[PDB]
């Protein structure tokens, strides 16, 4: 700037050394933080922490949440607590299911789950998703086919 | 697994050419300088120093964008995914390393790269050993001859369906070749569970393909028509490295190169589908062209 | 089985700068940009202010 | 070898008086400095610069 | 040599370029050029020292000192002091003519 | 005593703002501004 | 675009530079003015008539 310069110098140089420097943003930091990724460049930073499914239809509140627990999801698939948290778009925990609940030594499956989702904002569609939704969660033989919904 | 390195590049900073950079610099002067703007002012020397500055920071919005390349998995090169490779517990190994069977013949080797990345993308999905879809994959591709895997279950559960597919050259892989994955899966499934492995689990169909290019009256045939299958001998290998489909039109976009106007199929009558279970491989090739 | 950081090569963005071989370039780019109407590479001159 | 600036002192006058001549000496300086080339170049009255040994 | 002068951006290269370098070099204090703590002068320094004998000979020192490093084109003759005023130390440098 | 202490504390577009920028570029003095609040009439800006 | 200013500032800034480059026994009356571009109905004063 103008005080960069020594303290002998002319208006033509005082204004010059505003300009010739010419300094810009180095928004380098935001690529790697989802909190502060910009809209534009966010399924980027989706590609390199494996962030399985994606809608180009939520909110930016619910993207960057998405990206952000992308880690813990896949930490632990088995557990109860990951599956809490893939629903996180659709607002919905009410109830899950456990095999002394059924008397007759469980389903022929051995207990594949029927969860539980409950969704009030949106209405139209977001039926046909839930069951691929839900499939990476799942693993390959521990759980079949069986699904139930509610909406 | 996708790679993503191939996509045109993303501009973290806007890149303005050397023109609207000029301009913008001359306003924020003008504004500086009111009330002491004269035309003896903007003199020769003076304007000189600013198509200096006009092309620094051309050279700084390509230096801001040339940086955060080589930080995302999106174009980074080498040396660089060790830094990268770190923050997911990814380090290089040796593949026949330097062993100096004659002394000055130095035969040294590392991995490549876009298959170094790919273990990258997956490094996440081995962090569950409760066994998800793609923990039997990520796994799975520790060794070095064979290709990527699929799972499936149709039968009762907990009886998994994976489908160990080998590229080395005509189809069928080794059975000493498939007993590695049971040295690659034993601490990391489930133990309840119980996985059968088939090597060819819908079978082999032989699969050609027979196309009548076109070049333009001007530049050599030999090396054009050669660059055809220099995007297609790479690209029937990755067909299966995704266990997905081949379609028609993969058999026009990539025998398109420089000096094409028509090309032509006939090896189909129509398409087939290869589901994630069902695949095929393509035995031999020949393209000519018509002219 | 983690790996230790020392072991690592040098990167390919990390780069050793230098004040002179950016300096003797703006000379460089300069001097051949005047085509010979500026020939005073004096410190007191005002082109090497800027 | 840590030292406190003032809020109007500057970096290559600063490392001139410490090490003796500045070739070399202020991108080092820059170098081994987490975050000091994002603070702007007049300092403020209480950042800490670790000049490194050795330059 | 032609330079810019300082203000107004014209190429001048005899007169006041000379003028323009001699000029600045005594009230430009040392360590304000960016990378360059070595050019400028010790005469900001001199302010409030007192004027005696030994001063004189410093800032005659001093004087031929700062453009004897970065002025090799002026050939400075004498710098009297010709009035002591107010405080005010009046320094006659006339200097010759080159090029 | 500068040309950014007349914009600070005239405003940048005043009509004493315009007349200490014609000061500024020449010389570098001290000015002693008063400034005046404008008057409807252009025959009442003389009293003021 | 060129406005009309009074022209009593631009006579007081060379006073105020004469004072400072000449002295104060100088008559700023041969001296330029900067800041100008023109001057609303212009005077004639060719050589030496």
């Amino acid at each position: 700037s103008s005080r960069l310069l020594p303290p002998n110098r002319s208006s033509l140089e005082r204004s010059l050394g505003d300009v010739l420097p010419a300094e810009l943003p180095v928004p380098l930091r935001e690529l790697h933080d989802p909190a502060r990724c910009e809209a534009a460049l966010l399924p980027y930073l989706a590609w390199t922490r494996s962030v399985d499914r994606w809608d180009p239809d939520w909110s930016d509140e619910a993207k960057r949440n998405a990206v952000a627990t992308s880690f813990v999801l896949h930490q632990r698939k088995g557990t109860l607590t990951a599956l809490r948290q893939v629903v996180e778009p659709i607002g919905a925990l009410s109830e899950v299911t456990e095999w002394w609940q059924r008397s007759p030594t469980g389903v022929p499956g051995t207990f594949e789950i029927t969860v539980d989702v409950s969704d009030r904002g949106i209405d139209e569609g977001t039926v046909l998703e839930l069951e691929r939704l839900l499939d990476d969660v799942r693993p390959v033989s521990r759980h079949l086919t069986r699904l139930d919904l509610r909406i | 697994i996708i790679d993503l390195s191939q996509l045109p590049e993303p501009e973290v900073i806007e890149n303005l050419d050397f023109e609207t950079i000029y301009q913008e610099l001359l306003g924020d002067f003008r504004e500086a300088m009111a009330g002491e703007w004269t035309a003896e002012v903007e003199s020769d020397p003076v304007l000189k120093l600013l198509q200096l500055a006009a092309y620094r920071e051309l050279l700084l919005r390509a230096r801001i964008n040339d940086a955060a390349r080589a930080v995302m998995l999106a174009y980074a090169s080498g040396a660089d995914l060790d830094q990268i490779g770190a923050g997911f517990n990814v380090q290089r190994l040796l593949i026949r390393p330097a062993q100096p069977e004659a002394v000055p013949p130095v035969e040294a080797q590392y991995e490549s790269d876009k298959s170094l990345r790919n273990r990258i993308q997956l490094a996440f999905e081995q962090l569950s050993v409760a066994g998800p879809r793609n923990a039997y994959i990520a796994h799975a591709l520790g060794a070095d001859g064979r290709v990527a895997d699929a799972s499936a279950t149709s039968p009762a559960p907990c009886e998994v369906l994976i489908s160990v597919l080998g590229v080395e050259g005509n189809g069928q892989a080794p059975e000493a070749v498939l007993q590695a994955v049971r040295l690659a899966l034993n601490a990391e499934d489930v133990r309840p569970v119980a996985d059968r492995v088939t090597v060819r689990s819908a079978g082999i169909v032989p699969y050609q393909v027979k196309a009548q290019l076109y070049l333009f009256p001007g530049p050599e045939a030999e090396l054009i028509r050669a660059a055809a299958e220099a995007s297609l001998r790479d690209y029937i290998s990755a067909q299966r490295r995704l266990g997905r489909d081949i379609r028609r039109s993969a058999l026009f976009a990539t025998l398109h190169v420089e000096g094409v106007q028509r090309v032509e199929l006939q090896e189909p009558a129509a398409d087939v589908v290869l589901d994630e279970t069902q695949a095929a491989y393509c035995t031999g090739y020949a393209i000519t062209l018509g002219g | 089985m983690i790996i230790d950081l020392s072991q690592l090569p040098e990167p390919e963005v990390i780069e050793n700068l230098d004040f002179e071989t950016i300096y003797q370039e703006l000379l460089g780019d300069f001097r051949e940009a005047m085509a010979g109407e500026w020939t005073a590479e004096v410190e007191s001159d005002p082109v090497l202010k800027l | 070898t840590t030292c406190r600036t003032a809020d109007g002192d500057m970096l290559d006058s600063l490392c001139y008086h410490v090490y003796g001549h500045l070739l070399g000496c202020v991108e080092a300086t820059l170098d081994a400095n987490p975050g000091l080339a994002d603070e702007q170049q007049p300092f403020r009255a209480g950042l800490l610069i670790s000049f490194p040994d050795m330059p | 040599m032609i330079g810019m002068d300082r203000r107004s951006g014209l190429p001048l290269s005899g007169l006041a370029h000379l003028k323009q370098s001699v000029e600045d070099i005594l009230t430009t204090p040392l360590g304000s050029r960016r990378m360059r703590p070595e050019y400028g002068s010790k005469l900001r320094r001199m302010v409030d020292m007192p004027v005696s004998e030994g001063w004189k000979s410093a800032v005659q020192a001093e004087v031929a000192r700062s453009l004897g490093r970065w002025e090799p084109r002026i050939g400075l003759s004498a710098v009297r002091v010709v009035a002591v005023v107010d405080g005010r130390v009046d320094l006659l440098l006339s200097g010759v003519f080159e090029g | 005593t500068s040309k950014k202490d007349a914009a600070a504390a005239f405003g940048i577009g005043s009509s004493i703002y315009l007349a200490c920028e014609a000061i500024y570029n020449r010389a570098q003095a001290v000015i002693v501004a008063v400034g005046v609040e404008t008057a409807e009439t252009p025959e009442a800006q003389a009293s003021a | 675009a060129a406005r009309n200013a009074p022209a009593s500032a631009y006579a007081a800034g060379l006073f105020a530079w004469t004072d400072a480059e000449y002295g104060f026994w100088s008559s700023p009356s041969n001296k330029e003015i900067k800041g100008v571009t023109g001057t609303s109905r212009p005077v004639e004063f060719l050589d030496g008539d």
